């Protein structure tokens, strides 16, 4: 036996030695040593001092800008409150229950924080979906006589909120649960005891299915299309040098935003197939904080991405940051 | 297609 179970918790640690506590009430210190946990306080520090001001300046910038507010760029903003809802829904907590050795929070606290925790992340990965319905739309056109406007640009927000509500409250009302995770400080989706009373074999293949193998199809097929259009248009027109320009340099952005997706949510994806499946095994603490690392980073390199490498935001920051005029 | 490239922000 590699765990110990509790009514709303599951330490991944034996307790023959009598050792282990509730995560809600003592220090977990006999899974990880203290420093370790200093150690994950010290990265949800990095994500903070990172991941706030790049997503804020983002926000801040769209306000002093007229030429940012547009229909196209409704979802840009949209991953900036999103990676804000992974930062103090989530990395500002977990900075906190770090330093206490366990989450103080209690089971509320658990689901809250897991409610915007997960939200936030949902929100962000189905906006980078809706992105590129859009930019599949606009540039591929696969639609005759079709005008991308604001009502549609609406329609995309509110898509991601309702795909990423019908993935963190299941959770609240009986669908799976929110439990606390690795080294007990965040708590997020089950995925690690097969329990029963909530359906949590259920869940996570609908949350693989809907929630990752289908906006992976979405991705590849939209960004597929549009590399395709973008080449064939320019072997047609090979005598404009900037077309050809172009395309070179949307081809590499879209093998960017292609791999930085498949490193954000894959090592999330295969460790929680493999805990998922082979269940029950001595995971450790450490071995469950890995996709995490890449999944909660996507606050920090997502707006480098998508904001920071687009050349309209990338000028009205510099514009912003150096006092107004450069 | 340049243009619809500069407004979805790709070039
Ligand atoms: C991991 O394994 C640990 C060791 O078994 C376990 O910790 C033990 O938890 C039990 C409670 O379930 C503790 O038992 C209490 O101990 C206190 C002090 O010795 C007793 O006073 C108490 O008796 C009470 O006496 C009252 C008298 O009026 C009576 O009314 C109450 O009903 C009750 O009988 C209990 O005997 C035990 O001390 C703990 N041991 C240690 C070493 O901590 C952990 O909970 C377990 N971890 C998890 C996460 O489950
Ligand atoms: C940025 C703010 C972080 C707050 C740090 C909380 C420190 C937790 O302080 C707690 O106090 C208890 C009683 O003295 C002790 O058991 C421990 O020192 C510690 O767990
Ligand atoms: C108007 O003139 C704006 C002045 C711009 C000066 C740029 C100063 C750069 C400061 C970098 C801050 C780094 C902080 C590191 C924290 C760990
Ligand atoms: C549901 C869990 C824990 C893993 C499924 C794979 C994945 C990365 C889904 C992203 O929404």
């Amino acid at each position: 036996m590699n765990g110990t179970e509790g009514p709303n918790f599951y330490v991944p640690f034996s307790n023959k030695t009598g050792v282990v506590r509730s995560p809600f009430e003592a220090p977990q210190y006999y899974l990880a040593e203290p420093w370790q946990f200093s150690m994950l306080a010290a990265y949800m520090f990095l994500l903070i001092m990172l991941g706030f001001p790049i997503n804020f300046l983002t926000l801040y910038v769209t306000v002093q800008h007229k030429k940012l507010r547009t229909p196209l760029n409704y979802i840009l903003l949209n991953l900036a409150v999103a990676d804000l809802f992974m930062v103090f829904g989530g990395f500002t907590t977990t900075l906190y229950t770090s330093l206490h050795g366990y989450f103080v929070f209690g089971p509320t606290g658990c689901n809250l924080e897991g409610f915007f925790a997960t939200l936030g992340g949902e929100i962000a990965l189905w906006s980078l979906v809706v992105l590129a319905i859009e930019r599949y739309v606009v540039v591929c056109k696969p639609m005759s006589n079709f005008r991308f406007g604001e009502n549609h640009a609406i329609m995309g927000v509110a898509f991601t909120w309702v795909m990423a509500l019908a993935c963190a409250a299941p959770p609240l009302v009986g669908w799976s649960r929110y439990i606390p995770e690795g080294m007990q400080c965040s708590c997020g989706i089950d995925y690690y005891t097969p329990h029963e009373e909530t359906n949590n074999e259920s869940f996570v293949i609908y949350m693989f299915v809907v929630h990752f193998i289908i906006p992976l199809i979405v991705i590849f097929f939209c960004y597929g299309q549009l590399v395709f259009t973008v080449k064939e248009a320019a072997a047609q027109q090979q005598e404009s040098a900037t077309t050809q320009k172009a395309e070179k340099e949307v081809t590499r952005m879209v093998i960017i935003m292609v791999i930085a997706f498949l490193i954000c949510w894959l090592p999330y994806a295969g460790v929680a197939f493999y805990i998922f499946t082979h269940q029950g095994s001595d995971f450790g603490p450490i071995f469950m904080t890995i996709p995490a690392f890449f999944a909660k980073t996507s606050a920090v390199y997502n707006p480098v991405i998508y904001i920071m490498m687009n050349k309209q935001f990338r000028n009205c920051m510099v514009t912003t940051l150096c006092c107004g005029k450069n | 297609i340049l243009e619809n490239l500069k407004d979805v922000g790709l070039f």
